[PDB]
Protein backbone atom coordinates (compact mmCIF):
# COMPACT_ATOMS: atom_id res chain seq x y z
CA UNK A 1 0.00 0.00 0.00
CA UNK A 2 2.55 2.61 0.94
CA UNK A 3 3.63 5.09 3.90
CA UNK A 4 0.29 5.21 5.32
CA UNK A 5 -1.61 8.73 6.90
CA UNK A 6 -0.69 10.90 9.01
CA UNK A 7 -3.26 11.96 12.02
CA UNK A 8 -2.87 16.03 13.60
CA UNK A 9 -5.30 18.15 15.26
CA UNK A 10 -5.79 21.86 14.10
CA UNK A 11 -3.27 22.37 17.21
CA UNK A 12 -0.06 21.20 15.00
CA UNK A 13 1.06 19.74 17.84
CA UNK A 14 0.55 16.15 18.29
CA UNK A 15 0.80 14.13 15.13
CA UNK A 16 -0.27 10.55 15.05
CA UNK A 17 1.64 7.95 11.99
CA UNK A 18 -0.32 5.27 11.09
CA UNK A 19 1.17 1.95 9.28
CA UNK A 20 -0.71 0.94 5.85
CA UNK A 21 -1.96 -2.35 7.69
CA UNK A 22 -3.59 -0.25 10.63
CA UNK A 23 -6.18 1.79 8.08
CA UNK A 24 -8.61 -0.48 8.75
CA UNK A 25 -8.53 0.50 12.22
CA UNK A 26 -9.16 3.98 12.11
CA UNK A 27 -11.83 3.29 9.32
CA UNK A 28 -13.91 6.72 9.36
CA UNK A 29 -11.79 8.62 11.40
CA UNK A 30 -9.85 10.09 7.79
CA UNK A 31 -11.32 11.88 5.56
CA UNK A 32 -14.87 11.20 3.43
CA UNK A 33 -12.53 11.16 0.23
CA UNK A 34 -10.34 8.43 2.17
CA UNK A 35 -13.43 6.53 3.00
CA UNK A 36 -14.92 6.54 -0.73
CA UNK A 37 -11.70 5.51 -1.93
CA UNK A 38 -10.97 2.85 1.11
CA UNK A 39 -14.00 1.05 2.15
CA UNK A 40 -14.48 -1.06 -1.53
CA UNK A 41 -10.91 -2.00 -1.24
CA UNK A 42 -11.62 -3.86 2.25
CA UNK A 43 -12.45 -6.63 0.08
CA UNK A 44 -9.38 -7.92 -1.23
CA UNK A 45 -7.35 -6.22 1.51
CA UNK A 46 -4.78 -8.48 3.27
CA UNK A 47 -2.71 -7.07 6.57
CA UNK A 48 -0.04 -4.98 4.65
CA UNK A 49 -1.10 -5.30 1.13
CA UNK A 50 -3.99 -5.32 -1.36
CA UNK A 51 -4.36 -8.38 -3.92
CA UNK B 1 -32.70 19.45 46.49
CA UNK B 2 -30.10 22.45 45.92
CA UNK B 3 -27.94 19.54 44.27
CA UNK B 4 -29.96 18.35 41.66
CA UNK B 5 -30.61 19.76 38.51
CA UNK B 6 -33.13 21.71 37.81
CA UNK B 7 -36.01 21.28 34.48
CA UNK B 8 -34.97 24.93 33.30
CA UNK B 9 -31.36 25.11 31.98
CA UNK B 10 -29.21 28.15 33.63
CA UNK B 11 -30.17 30.83 35.60
CA UNK B 12 -27.21 32.73 35.80
CA UNK B 13 -26.04 35.66 33.01
CA UNK B 14 -22.63 34.36 31.74
CA UNK B 15 -20.73 36.58 29.39
CA UNK B 16 -19.02 35.03 25.77
CA UNK B 17 -16.38 33.59 25.32
CA UNK B 18 -12.84 35.00 23.82
CA UNK B 19 -11.24 33.98 20.62
CA UNK B 20 -8.96 30.91 21.27
CA UNK B 21 -5.55 29.79 20.58
CA UNK B 22 -4.60 26.12 19.91
CA UNK B 23 -2.61 25.88 22.89
CA UNK B 24 -4.11 26.81 26.59
CA UNK B 25 -7.69 29.14 25.49
CA UNK B 26 -8.81 25.72 24.04
CA UNK B 27 -8.14 23.53 27.51
CA UNK B 28 -9.46 26.71 29.15
CA UNK B 29 -12.79 27.37 26.85
CA UNK B 30 -13.45 23.55 26.98
CA UNK B 31 -13.26 23.31 31.20
CA UNK B 32 -15.17 26.69 31.30
CA UNK B 33 -17.40 25.08 28.95
CA UNK B 34 -18.15 21.82 30.98
CA UNK B 35 -18.09 23.58 34.27
CA UNK B 36 -20.37 26.09 33.12
CA UNK B 37 -22.90 23.60 31.15
CA UNK B 38 -23.08 21.30 34.92
CA UNK B 39 -23.19 23.99 37.27
CA UNK B 40 -25.94 25.99 35.31
CA UNK B 41 -29.06 23.26 35.15
CA UNK B 42 -28.39 22.79 39.01
CA UNK B 43 -31.31 24.96 41.63
CA UNK B 44 -28.34 26.30 43.03
CA UNK B 45 -27.52 28.27 40.34
CA UNK B 46 -31.29 28.92 40.46
CA UNK B 47 -31.31 30.38 43.95
CA UNK B 48 -28.08 32.40 42.65
CA UNK B 49 -29.96 33.75 39.46
CA UNK B 50 -32.76 34.94 41.69
CA UNK B 51 -30.70 36.27 44.06
CA UNK B 52 -28.26 38.45 42.15
CA UNK B 53 -31.32 39.73 39.77
CA UNK B 54 -33.85 40.48 42.82
CA UNK B 55 -30.98 42.07 45.27
CA UNK B 56 -29.64 44.25 42.07
CA UNK B 57 -33.36 45.59 41.37
CA UNK B 58 -33.70 46.47 44.78
CA UNK B 59 -29.86 48.01 45.22
CA UNK B 60 -31.58 50.16 41.72
CA UNK B 61 -34.45 51.04 43.97
CA UNK B 62 -32.85 52.59 46.85
CA UNK B 63 -30.96 55.11 44.54
CA UNK B 64 -34.16 55.44 42.24
CA UNK B 65 -37.00 56.63 45.17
Amino acid sequence: LGQGIRLSNKRKTKEVIIKAEKMGKYKNLMREEYKNLFEPLEKYIQKDVCF
Amino acid sequence: WAIKDSDLTGWVPMAEYPPADNELEDYAEHLNKTMEGVLQGTNCAREMGKCILTVGALMTECRLF
